[PDB]
């Protein structure tokens, strides 16, 4: 489809940070596109909205998306617990980039990252299905709330999530 | 190492 745009509005133990609003690369892989959107707007009944990054590393990336369990075991797709890798087509190019986290082949769900660097060592492992629109300010200072082990010094939460167009 | 996994993290 003409390429989405969603949002997420972050928080930081319940205080307003901002927006950071993403491209869906709908136009190149559709099915991952579309998962991260349904989830993104909690259209089929279940979604990012209230959920947590659990995991930032600084340099490299901020994982989130495990509504189920919130800490990197659980998450579900709206198309059942996993699906495929629908193509590597596109590659961790830099800051911004946002990719599927799995646990090997065709095992995503629901868990992403939001790559803070060019991350090309991930490239044929992760699926990159869009990128940072607006708001990378808003992901710079994310940054800063977690550690090497990605241990968070505060609850980040997705407040509030939709699409805009 | 820097990986981003669902379930096994590794280094």
């Amino acid at each position: 489809m003409v390429n989405p745009t969603v949002f997420f509005d972050i928080a930081v133990d319940g205080e307003p940070l901002g927006r950071v609003s993403f491209e869906l690369f709908a136009d190149k892989v559709p099915k991952t596109a579309e998962n991260f959107r349904a989830l993104s707007t909690g259209e089929k009944g279940f979604g990012y909205k209230g959920s947590c990054f659990h995991r930032i590393i600084p340099g490299f990336m901020c994982q989130g998306g495990d509504f189920t369990r919130h800490n990197g075991t659980g998450g579900k797709s709206i198309y059942g617990e996993k699906f495929e890798d629908e193509n590597f087509i596109l590659k961790h190019t830099g800051p911004g980039i946002l990719s599927m986290a799995n646990a090997g082949p065709n095992t995503n769900g629901s868990q992403f990252f939001i790559c803070t660097a060019k991350t090309e060592w991930l490239d044929g492992k992760h699926v990159v299905f869009g990128k940072v629109k607006e708001g990378m300010n808003i992901v710079e200072a994310m940054e800063r709330f977690g550690s090497r082990n990605g241990k968070t010094s505060k609850k980040i939460t997705i407040a509030d999530c939709g699409q805009l167009e | 190492x820097l990986l981003v996994t669902a379930x096994l993290v590794l280094a």
